[PDB]
RNA sequence: CGCGGGGUGGAGCAGCCCGGUAGCUCGUCGGGCUAGGAACCCGAAGGUCGUCGGUUCAAAUCCGGCCCCCGCAACCA
RNA sequence: GGUUGCGGCCAUAUCUACCAGAAAGCACCGUUUCCCGUCCGAUCAACUGUAGUUAAGCUGGUAAGAGCCUGACCGAGUAGUGUAGUGGGUGACCAUACGCGAAACUCAGGUGCUGCAAUCU
RNA sequence: GAGAACAGAAAUCUCCAGUAGAACAAAAGGGUAAAAGCCCCCUUGAUUUUGAUUUUCAGUGUGAAUACAAACCAUGAAAGU
RNA sequence: GCUCGUAUCAGUUUUAUGAGGUAAAGCGAAUGAUUAGAGGUUCCGGGGUCGAAAUGACCUUGACCUAUUCUCAAACUUUAAAUAUGUAAGAAGUCCUUGUUACUUAAUUGAACGUGGACAUUUGAAUGAAGAGCUUUUAGUGGGCCAUUUUUGGUAAGCAG
């Protein structure tokens, strides 16, 4: 019959590493999480205890609780036409700290930071991000870089 | 006679008809599900900020 | 230079390793704990064989460690059966050798009705001072390659001691 | 040559940590006593760590961090014995003594001196440093022996209960001090008490006088060549620790030293890395006339 | 081309109330009976159990493959 | 800059074979009265700072070294692939358009970096 | 890989080398090396109470059970588990 | 139908940040396959100049050795795309010796939640938004089938999945 047991289709994704097996390095013990952190989860397959479910391998989500080794993780799942919330209990070794997350509050300093040197004198300094503009003209010199003439190749075997 | 077993033909647009909207979100999420230990010592905290909010706007 | 990498015998051990336990077995360990002075041990049987009449766990041999000037002293006495005189085949790779011996009254032992006769194996580590370092449990070291004991090492150390020879094999 | 492993085992080799395979660190034990409850976010979980070598006993208290372990105090064996008195520095009743400076240099440290003073009657009792009424709750460290082995009568032991009549708060049971017996749940306070204060080594200086003079000259040497008997042991009681041993500031070190004139002669005598035109260079020496043979 | 049993000396059977590293009968051989055959009496030999791979508590009996002896089902338009 | 203790990343750190190491530092180390488990004071436990041992551990250097790491208009815009045609081809498959784009290979470079507290001519 | 007196291809005994090429009840796949393997000591947390969660899912039941809370314990020097 | 005078949203992109073991690739990388030639060595057996002639001036499984070499994998793999996919891009956000607590800390240490303070044309990418959000109740349906692409069984099928 059909065999759909808590692991299944698991066998490369809670793989370990390719010489990375053994003990956990204790810089994930020794990283915080508080309620509304941002948190990635990647199933540790040396750590059997807290494991997510294949399904929240690559999800994202909020701390709500913290307890001895666990933190409670929201996670918005896609259940028919609808997110259903869920909340993981999951251990350290199979969560991380969201870079993006950490990445925008310091946009948000240094959004601040640039507001309050610009309110010094008013030069209009547009927090706002933009996207890669259409490129400005420029004109290209040929001094010591003259054009290199280019033709289709012939066929050949190469065998 | 045999017929169709299964597919998820279909499936998505009907998920999209009037579809796949987020959980509308809350200030003050539920208690629940949080450290006891933390709700019994929360619900202290809170009454004393009550209780000292009222005495300061007497 | 060689200032005390002198070589110098790690332990000695006495192995009597009978076909079965019993009776042969606790007067083996008598005589091994008469001769060593300290209380031997006694191996379990690995496995089964067809041939030996052996079944796991069934106290097969018996086994004591010495170090010290004891394991000289019974050294001298065991070498003394064999007439200072050790094949070259006899040593070990890594440096160590042993020979076996029966009728450990040749030794130099008042025999004993009860004991009767037993055949024994002795076995010599050899090393120089500084092996802690590969049998501690704090930063296991690794012996270094001039610090390592070799079959020609431990060949001319047997012979410049005891004038004890080896044959052309 | 040949005698030379595979590159496939080379390849797939997964090395230990470098303080696991430098025979170091039990990182099985370490991921214990440095995980700290999720919910006490950033709590330090401190550690008595205590590691000794020949001639030293080292006493440091503990935290974690990412980038690496903080020192909050630490406390060696080896203070005294440039002045004259090298003696003992390696025994349980001087492990007893850098617990017990550890202990009081931290209290200090933190400001908890006047309080929590510990055992300032020693007498060998198993007890804990209790927490006051209405004061502050006592530092709490956590016994860290690394790979040492815990024994009944273990000099790790010392730093403990050394560290503990200090006033350090460390939770402990009297099962591995030297006085407890196997055979009845008990200690013993008279031979524990007689280990902290080298009991112990001095009950080996009598028999050793009176049975092996000639022992008694190679060992213990240094306390027949100062003149040492069982009436200094008063001296350093009362007078010495008390009134001025407790607060030894009172120490030359208003000149610190150049380290760079500690580099400058240790960097001369350190061999030098050889650049990679010289490398080029020597390949081509061997090359040309000793493997060319012209 | 489905479902079942079975394979142990030349031959027939014993390990099927989970284990005596293989035993019992016929046959064969040796001796004795008898003036040779037979019948009878006294002794002996014979198979690591179809092959290969699995637990390693004497495991191969009980597990999974191929071969062989067979047996039953092979229908209703 | 050396070293020790505690660490972080966990080979640019491992592995092989040689060469070197002043002061500082394991221990050459020495011992078994005492706490401590056994055949073995070898490990482990405890006790000392000795002839003065750098022989080993450890650190560094070397090696057209193995491994590992970094990089490259090196292979290679190649393989693969998202989208498109009433493209081609009996088909097998392929070409083209708008995009994304490897891995081997080759060539170079690199021999851990670094935090805290001590200590060192 | 390196020896021995009946000791041998298989009894020991001792050194080497050895990233796991072993073992961990079973199927298979993951995981595990100062351990999750092997041996030793102590134990019954395979216990109380009733909530929250994950997987199949209707976000019903069942089966597993992940993290806690309030007790009582076990072990360990202890952190802890 | 119910709750507002600019809807906290989106089958989309961008930026940032994750997760993945497919395609391809690899096998002088592990596992498993697999074609050929390149040294020595009586550690049982196939044979002889000479007859055990002693480790004997030879080759044959290599019973002990590394350097190559041709070709591969749905249930192999170091590497590793494309497409698809999670999260974030703020007014419920950000910057003070506590304001509260019975939690937590060695400790006003923190944790959570707060009072006062500083931030509308840029309210912290793009594009769009057709009004958001929400509730009750009930019909029919619960035989499907066909392109392209991926893909399984099958010689195949206007075949089955």
């Amino acid at each position: 019959g059909k065999s759909h047991g808590y692991r299944s289709r698991t066998r490369y994704m809670f793989q370990r590493d390719f010489r990375k097996h053994g003990a956990v390095h204790l810089s994930t013990y020794l990283k915080v999480y508080k309620v509304g952190d941002i948190v990635d989860i990647k199933a540790n397959g040396s750590i059997q205890k807290g494991m997510p479910h294949k399904f929240y391998q690559g999800k994202t989500g909020v701390v709500y609780n913290v307890t001895k080794s666990s933190v409670g993780v929201i996670i918005n799942k896609m259940v028919g036409n609808r997110y259903l919330e869920k909340r993981l209990n999951l251990r350290v070794e199979h969560i991380k700290h969201s870079k993006c997350r950490q990445e925008f509050l310091e946009r948000v300093k240094a959004n601040a930071a640039k507001r309050a040197e610009a309110k010094a004198q008013g030069v209009a300094v547009q927090l706002k991000r933009q996207p890669a503009q259409p490129r400005e003209s420029r004109i290209v010199s040929t001094e010591g870089n003259v054009p290199q003439t280019l033709a289709p190749v012939p066929y050949e075997t190469f065998i | 006679a045999k017929s169709k077993n299964h597919t998820a033909h279909n499936q998505t647009r009907k998920a999209h008809r009037n579809g796949i909207k987020k959980p509308k979100t809350y200030k003050y999420p539920s208690l629940k599900g949080v450290d006891p230990k933390f709700r019994r010592n929360h619900k202290h905290a809170l009454h004393g900020t009550a209780k000292a909010l009222a005495a300061a706007k007497k | 230079q060689n200032p005390m990498r002198d070589l110098k015998i790690e332990k000695l051990v006495l192995n009597i390793s009978v076909g079965e336990s019993g009776d042969r077995l606790t007067r083996a360990s008598k005589v091994l704990e008469q001769l060593s002075g300290q209380t031997p041990v006694q191996s379990k049987a690995r496995y089964t064989v067809r041939t030996f009449g052996i079944r796991r766990n069934e106290k097969i041999a018996v086994h004591v460690t010495v170090r010290g000037p004891k394991a000289e002293e019974i050294l001298e006495r065991g070498l003394k059966v064999k007439e200072y005189q050790l094949r070259d085949r006899n040593f070990s790779a890594t440096g160590n050798f042993g020979f076996g011996i029966d009728e450990h009254i040749d030794l130099g032992i008042k025999y004993d009705p009860s004991i009767g006769i037993f055949g024994m194996d002795f076995y010599v580590v050899m090393n120089r001072p500084g092996a802690r370092v590969t049998r501690r449990k704090r930063c296991k070291g690794t012996v270094g390659n001039s610090h390592k004991t070799t079959k020609e090492d431990t060949v001319s150390w047997f012979k410049q001691k005891y004038d004890a020879d080896v044959l052309d094999k | 040559q040949k005698d030379a492993k595979s590159s496939a085992y080379s390849s797939r080799f997964q090395t230990p940590f470098r303080r696991r395979r430098e025979g170091k660190t039990d990182y099985y034990q370490r991921k214990r006593l440095v995980t700290q409850h999720k919910a006490k976010y950033n709590t330090p979980k401190y550690r008595l760590v205590v590691r000794f070598t020949n001639k030293d006993i080292i006493c440091q208290i503990i935290s974690s961090t990412i980038t690496g372990d903080v020192v909050l105090a630490a406390a060696y064996s080896h203070e005294l014995p440039r002045y004259g008195i090298t003696h003992g520095l390696t025994n349980w009743a001087a492990a007893y003594a850098t617990g017990l400076l550890i202990a009081r240099r931290t209290l200090q440290k933190l400001g908890l001196d006047e309080t929590y003073k510990g055992v300032e009657e020693v007498e060998g009792e198993y007890e804990l440093t209790e927490a006051v009424e209405d004061g502050p709750r006592p530092f709490k460290v956590f016994l860290d022996i690394g790979l040492q082995r815990t024994t009944t009568g273990a000099r790790v032991f010392g730093a403990l209960k050394g560290a503990s009549d200090g006033g350090l708060y460390v939770p402990h049971s009297e099962n591995r001090f030297p006085g407890w017996d196997f055979e009845t749940e008990e200690i013993d306070p008279e031979l524990l008490r007689s280990y902290i204060f080298g009991g112990h080594v001095s009950q080996y200086m009598e028999e050793l006088a009176d049975d092996d003079e000639e022992r008694f000259s190679e060992l213990f040497k240094g306390y027949l060549a100062d003149d040492i008997d069982a009436d200094s042991l008063e001296d350093i009681y009362t007078s010495a620790h008390e009134a001025i041993r407790a607060d030894p500031a009172f120490k030359p070190t208003e000149k610190k030293f150049t380290k760079e004139q500690y580099a400058a002669e240790s960097k001369k005598y350190r061999q030098t890395k050889l650049s990679k035109e010289e490398r080029a260079a020597r390949v081509a020496a061997k090359i040309a006339a000793l493997a060319g043979q012209q």
